[PDB]
DNA sequence: ATGAACTTCAAAAAAAAAA
């Protein structure tokens, strides 16, 4: 399943017409490309770069795909008509020559076998007579932008003649049909069966085509060669009897997602994402939609991306599944396809870190608040930072959290630490350090990293009856009782307390404590100051005594406890209609 | 060659370092991605079998062939060799290119992902240098330092299974000597393989199972229940081997088993 | 028919397209299934088959990268230095998995004398009602045991009860008919999973 | 979430200071500033200059009381906290301070009951 | 070259400050989140270690590994510019070169370096290998935050008033870290590790709390060091029981320990009279 | 530049006021939760340090580190524009700018400073580097809340004319803060802590509790001043024991302590005279 | 005759903030 998935969405987005190889080709990045006319005579080096910030290698053209050269006589493979620009101009900017003469000259031999394996082309004949001038070439190294292509390594040099626009020299009616016919001539003499993803006939394809979008370089998928890698003795591609009809295809598929818009990262690693086989799609549906419904597979994915993407934008929402969405999570190791996530499963079990990283960071909200309902990853994590979100932990921070929220593992210690420091450093808990705090402590009671405790809820938790949240809770009704009594506070006793109050209880509470009756005669209103005391009384019957010092855990535990009763004194009839029932 | 069948189920910890840091994140120690169980790879343990083998034996017959380049710095007639000059063959098995089926030697020895007993806990312990390798995009004018990484791992007592059959001993030529040199090693091998990310380990409870038939007259999975790995009364959190309970059943294996304590 | 239940912590039936990156298969290989049949019991005589594969705990990856070796042994080279033949091979291994694998076995030519099925067949029920196997059995690799227990029915649960997902074509059973005494070239027959409505049937050659 | 069993000097100070509250505020419904808002601070670190006239002013809040019943229950709840306060000491601890505290509030959620004072009071 | 094993107990407090103290956490020490118990990393001691060194050498074939100004890709290229040059066939070379670090550096002959960068010459397994220290009783973090009448870089709040820059200086009561630390002997016949250098190394470790001192660590010393010297090269008892026979526990009826008086090491040499020795240098 | 080893004991303590306060708990010293011990950073010892250099001083080659409007990024900039200005290359043009401030700076020479802003010129170690106090006697904290009759701002102003602003102004009663400190040499001698630095830091040390003074500290004064001079760089004895020697605990029969006349000060220099000195500054 | 070293293959990736 793993790539009969590939070869079952490759045949529908071939048949659907989103633009993609035909049978041996590939939509290979061309940097630098070759104007040529009818009998060689360089023209112009023009350049179909220009895209993003990181100027790649040109525009995707739908080019003959690489048959893997890789070795100590790499000169001997040589490609069809796009290639090297030591394999063109016989020149090399890091190789020296006697090399990479050795690569033009196979390559003009190639071009010289498939001129006379198809004549009478008027495009094949030009660039015949230009690799066999000794003098075009080195025009070529005098154009107006070679010194561009010299920077960047790996220029690909493609022929492409006058008076045909954009039609490529190996994308001509002719040549077209020369590489479906060596697709399945010289690709169709191997062994015989039995094919893995198909499993039907087909011969045999060793040397299994690159992906390009992983590591440093295209690199194969599956890519066994090594003197212990090999299976029952079958040295290399034949450990997986894979067809070419099915290599070529997963290959191009794989280079075709790993460049468009089904390319993106969850957490560290780049994941590319297609639709499964869709529904045939009902009556009253299909109705107004004419084809009708065709099965696109870079389509429905814009749900899954989104979810993926709203955990970092806080859009996020319970989704309805019954749609599968492939999920094929490769990484880059040395130079090897690595895979980490593959689910055949709709997005709602997909979704299910999602949901659990999310309720767990599930925290009390106001009235008409500015934050949301759920919070976004990188505006979590500016609660933790210095002051821009930029001077977070690239290792423990944005690189860890991330993948352990996507995958529902357990969160970091350092969490807890950033958070703490950030709660008594600001002054301040806002939306965001307490509800990471939250998720933290219910992640470590649902994997056994904390015993004595156990799971907050959503609401405020009047009963706990432990010895950090309930002093949370003390310190936020605090510093109610003293909001309430100083409207325009600057140097309210959180500013001033609350370094050593989630710290050191005995030392803050203990002059907390002998501010607030003042602080309760200061309200205007005394049946105000009557419910405050009351609420605090239950809040303060839960501990039977001030610690010396609370731990790491119940550091978190007073943030939470902190958030949970400022935000239960804050809602609309709750401190009333809580001291009324008493 | 021996003539009996040894399942043992081996008990190593991890006072204060690194057991066996995962990969694919780093270094982080290969947690359970659901339950949070330290997932010590048994390759790990074989690897210090080896260590402890090269170190102890340094001769001929008891060599290590899979070994380090920084520690120590006619188709039967070969793999009959390599058997009898070395001892990693005899013991976890080999794979001579020009050999039998596609060239194998499973060997008697299988060892078992050592799974915790507790969730364990990565501590993310980052140390920092105050010297930095190659030229650094950012080490410029100040002080070249360069911010580490090595997680730790409070404790976690790891849950290793093994499997001595005689039969493949009665084509590697794991001898008895061979059998009492592994239980050596894995009584000793945690105080000689020892290192800064490492930290401190030590072997626990070695219980072999000496089955008396060449076939082995019980199950795994029996035999693994009958050594009930579990934490203390009182103790919330375990830290070290006085807050484990590892109560041995040795009443219904009276018969013809042999629990034998090499370790605990 | 032998319902034998095949159950373990972790698992790792390497896909023979990712081998350099050990991503199991979706369900235990029937060619893994026929080897621990034989590990637990074998001879010249009998020949093992498999003939369903009844899943019992949902499948569950969890990737654990391996370090591994890339280099074989031989006597040319003495030693390996894996400092210098490093591998970090991937390995998205199969986390708390069950099956009970029905399985019947048959006669290979060399029988010889004894060549009774119903005295294989004793044996290898004596073997797995007591615990005796010639090897352990192994969940795709040798480094995951199989917590195995010969069942007369059914004695476990199932969650793919309905209708679930499709794994297209896995590695049956390599082709060794080919192959001398001791097997060195062969080929690789695989077969369809039809569809994984409670417990998947294998395809006999 | 009363311990009155504890034998800690600050849980017996707090209580003490928490029913002498409760007299102060049943003496009178209308009170602008009770003791709390100025004994108490510095009721848990000189507890020897607080409580000397917190006791001399506790007959007449007593007196001042509506009920003669309601002062006896609370005298008698005075002495029942007192018990476990052998001594009034100089100063308190760390521990002692937040102690103080506790059994403070602890003792205001105690007395502010519909039926628990008197029913503690009927068994004695 | 050292032929007996060591298994030392090392034992080490801090009166104030912030000992081994956590990155990834602000600047608060490695603390046990379960139960409480602080945590020192070995690399602390090991740089007390190559200070006290640094200070008190200043000598040839005993190099310190310099800090700061001290790139390795460099050093790595002075010392192979000198009896290997290339006439040593890339193989062997790294081995020779790695002897030649070993006799010459003091850090990669005790403990190790990182020797694989640009001109690969082998790594050291290292022979003598401490661990984490980790205390008894669990220990609470004080924080104690300090200001500053004086601002640093130009700050979007420093306005007019104080220019100010208070943050937060961690600070630690008590702590008796209860070291661990093993010695071989293979690695140390290759390193070149002989008993001079062992002398050296037990000095330091003894008086490494006298000189390397700072703010944020304030005062620490070492209590005892209780090595335990084997009589061969192979494994007599498991060191578990070894170590487990120092036990350090609390005293009478104390909550927690502020001081040596309030520790009871509980030491009782009977059963490692077999084939073992002790000693005690800091204790 | 200095060549001995001086491990200082000082004792100070404080009359009636707020001596080392903490920004974390609202205004009240830093004292030990578990015990009840008063705690006082060394940076507030250094700060009066420093304002008793400032006070007697008035010169160059001995900067003081100006306060509030004292930009560091601006005097790093200042210091950078002198001999090394960019005819250096980088890396040893840190080095020297280290120590053309160490030759003109006392603060950074004596203690140090962060000198790695935007133009980086490394950073100094610091040979003298003090620890964080402790006393002894569980000290109480009195908390006297005071008032005023005049309001700050117009906003929290009441709505009458009765214009007040109380508040509180925390109080310690007694007790003797047993500082600690150790001076090193390796480090003196590349900042260049010559021995008249050393005097100077020791007059300070002892004269400095008679000047630095406000109404929140009250009166401070430093009792005595037990400097452990050594005779070579090396390590003799660990320094706990020789700090354990000047021992303070309570005299006869009391609770606590109101003055010098409840403690007793046990001095008993006998087996210190191996290669140690000793001397009396403030004691 | 065949396994470790060598020599060549391409010259990465970027948004992760928002109601």
């Amino acid at each position: 399943m793993i790539l009969h998935a590939l070869t079952q969405y490759y045949q529908r987005k071939a048949e659907s017409d989103g633009g993609i190889a035909q049978e041996g080709f590939e939509n290979k990045e061309i940097p630098f490309i070759i104007v040529i006319d009818k009998q060689g005579n360089f023209i112009q080096l023009e350049d179909t770069r220009e895209l993003k910030v990181k100027k790649k290698v040109g525009r995707t053209f739908l080019v003959p795909k690489g048959l893997g050269r890789s070795g100590s006589k790499s000169y001997e493979v040589s490609n069809l008509l796009w290639d090297h620009y030591g394999y063109v101009l016989a020149y090399a900017g890091e190789k020296g020559q006697e090399q990479a003469d050795k690569q033009h000259a196979s390559f003009t031999a190639k071009v010289n076998e498939l001129k006379q394996a198809l004549p009478d082309d008027a495009g094949v004949t030009a660039v015949a007579a230009f690799l066999s001038s000794a003098e075009e070439k080195s025009k070529v190294m005098q154009a107006a932008n070679w010194a561009e292509c010299a920077k960047v390594k790996g220029c690909n040099l493609s022929f492409r003649l006058v008076d045909e626009a954009v039609d490529l020299v190996c994308q001509s009616k002719a040549v077209r049909e020369y590489v479906s016919q060596a697709n399945q001539t010289q690709s169709d003499n191997a062994q015989k069966g039995i094919c893995l993803v198909t499993g039907k006939a087909a011969p045999i394809a060793r040397l299994h085509n690159a992906v390009k979008g992983v590591n440093a370089k295209p690199a194969p998928f599956a890519s066994v060669n090594l003197s212990a890698f090999e299976s029952y003795g079958k040295e290399q591609g034949f450990a997986f009897p894979i067809g070419e009809q099915a290599m070529f295809e997963y290959t191009t598929a794989l280079n075709t997602l790993l460049a468009g818009e089904n390319r993106f990262r969850i957490g560290d690693v780049t994941t590319v994402c297609w639709g499964a086989k869709r529904t045939p799609l009902e009556e009253s549906l299909a109705s107004m939609i004419n084809g009708g419904g065709k099965d696109n597979p870079d389509a429905h994915i814009d749900a899954v991306k989104a979810l993926y993407k709203s955990l970092y934008n806080g859009q996020y929402c319970k989704p309805d599944g019954e749609d599968k969405f492939y999920l094929l999570g490769l990484s880059p190791n040395s130079a090897r396809i690595v895979v980490r996530f593959w689910h055949e499963t709709t997005v709602a079990a997909l979704s299910e870190s999602i949901a659990a990283w999310y309720d767990d960071l599930q925290m009390v909200r106001g009235e008409n608040s500015p934050y949301p309902e759920y919070m976004p990853l990188p505006r979590l994590l500016g609660n933790l930072v210095l002051d821009g979100k930029m001077e977070n932990l690239p290792s423990d921070l944005i690189a860890q959290i991330t993948d352990a929220a996507l995958n529902n593992r357990v969160l970091p210690v350092s969490l807890l630490q950033a958070a703490l420091r950030r709660n008594k450093a600001e002054q301040k808990i806002t939306y965001g350090r307490a509800s990471l705090l939250k998720a933290y402590i219910n992640r470590a009671i649902r994997a056994g990293r904390l015993k004595n405790m156990k799971e907050l809820t959503m609401g405020l938790d009047r009963n706990r009856q432990d010895i950090g949240y309930v002093l949370g809770r003390l310190f936020a009704v605090l510093e109610k009782i003293q909001a309430e009594a100083n409207p325009g506070l600057n140097a309210t006793i959180a500013d001033r307390y609350f370094g050593s109050a989630s710290s050191t209880p005995i030392a803050v509470f203990g002059t907390l404590m002998r501010l607030l009756p003042h602080h309760l005669n200061k309200l205007e209103f005394e049946g105000r100051a009557v419910q405050l005391q009351w609420e605090i009384r239950q809040i303060l019957e839960h501990c039977q005594r001030f610690p010396n010092h609370l731990n790491l855990e119940q550091q978190g535990l007073f943030a939470i406890g902190y958030y949970h009763e400022t935000q239960f004194l804050f809602t609309k009839d709750a401190l009333k209609n809580l001291f009324n029932e008493a | 060659t021996i003539e009996k069948r040894y399942d043992f189920v081996f008990l190593f910890d991890v006072q204060d370092g690194n057991p066996n840091g995962d990969p694919d994140a780093g270094n982080l120690p290969r947690i359970d991605p659901q339950t949070g169980e330290g997932l010590v790879t048994d390759v790990c343990l074989k690897r210090k079998v080896r260590n402890f083998i090269q170190m102890t034996q340094n001769d001929e017959h008891h060599d290590i062939f899979i070994r380090e380049k920084g520690i120590l710095n006619k188709t039967e007639a070969a793999r009959q060799y390599m058997c009898s000059r070395y001892y990693d063959i005899r013991t976890f098995g080999a794979v001579m290119t020009t050999g039998k089926n596609a060239g194998q030697v499973r060997g008697p020895v299988q060892l078992t992902f050592s799974r915790s007993i507790d969730p364990i806990m990565t501590l993310e312990h980052s140390i920092t240098r105050m010297a930095v390798t190659n030229e650094k995009d950012a080490s410029e004018t100040g002080d070249n330092r360069t911010m580490g990484r090595k997680f730790t791992v409070p404790y976690g007592l790891y849950r290793c299974h093994g499997f001595i059959s005689t039969h493949f001993a009665k084509q590697t030529g794991f001898s008895e000597n061979d059998l009492e040199l592994f239980w050596q090693a894995l009584v000793n091998m945690f105080d000689h393989d020892h290192s800064a990310a490492r930290g401190q380990m030590n072997a626990r409870g070695l219980y072999v199972f000496e089955h008396s038939n060449n076939l082995g007259d019980a199950p795994a999975d029996s035999l693994f229940k009958r050594i009930q790995v579990v934490k203390k009364d009182g103790v919330e959190v375990v830290r070290s081997f006085d807050d484990y309970l590892v109560s041995v059943d040795d009443k219904n294996l009276e018969e013809t088993k042999l629990l034998r304590k090499l370790g605990g | 028919r032998f319902i034998l239940e095949i159950s373990g912590d972790l698992a790792c039936f390497t896909r023979s397209e990712l081998k350099v990156e050990r991503v199991s298969y979706p369900v235990i290989t029937p060619s893994a299934a026929r080897n621990i049949l034989m590990a637990i019991l074998w001879k010249p005589a009998i020949r093992w088959k498999v003939l369903k594969i009844e899943i019992l705990k949902p499948i569950q990856w969890t990737n654990i990268r391996r370090n591994e070796v890339g280099t074989k042994m031989s006597e040319r080279s003495g030693s390996l230095y894996i400092e210098d033949n490093r591998q970090q091979r991937a390995s998205m291994l199969l986390k708390d998995v069950a099956y009970r694998i029905h399985a019947d076995f048959d006669m290979t030519s060399e029988a010889g004398e004894s060549d009774n099925y119903v005295k294989f067949a004793e044996m290898f029920k004596r073997r797995a009602k007591k615990g005796q196997y010639f090897h352990q059995p192994y969940l795709g690799c040798r480094e995951f045991p199989c917590d195995f227990r010969l069942l007369e029915k059914a004695e476990d649960g199932l969650p793919l009860e309905d209708i679930t997902q499709d794994f297209g074509f896995m590695l049956y059973d390599m082709d060794f008919s080919k192959s001398d005494p001791r097997d060195s070239n062969n080929a690789e027959p695989m077969f369809y999973q039809c569809k994984a409505v409670n417990g998947v049937i294998t395809v006999p050659p | 979430g009363l311990d009155r069993n504890r034998q800690d000097i600050g849980y017996v100070l707090g209580r003490l200071f928490a029913v002498l509250e409760k007299i102060q505020a049943e003496a009178n419904p209308g009170l602008n500033a009770t003791i709390a808002d100025r004994y108490f601070g510095s009721a848990s670190s000189t507890p020897i200059a607080v409580f000397g006239t917190l006791m001399r002013l506790l007959p007449h809040h007593l007196n001042k009381l509506e009920f003669e019943g309601r002062a006896v229950q609370l005298q008698w709840e005075i002495r029942q906290i007192l018990e476990h306060c052998q001594r009034f000491p100089n100063h308190l601890n760390l521990e002692q301070q937040g102690l103080f505290a506790i059994g403070y509030y602890h003792e205001t959620q105690f007395l502010f009951t519909k039926d628990a004072l008197k029913n503690l009071f009927n068994e004695a």
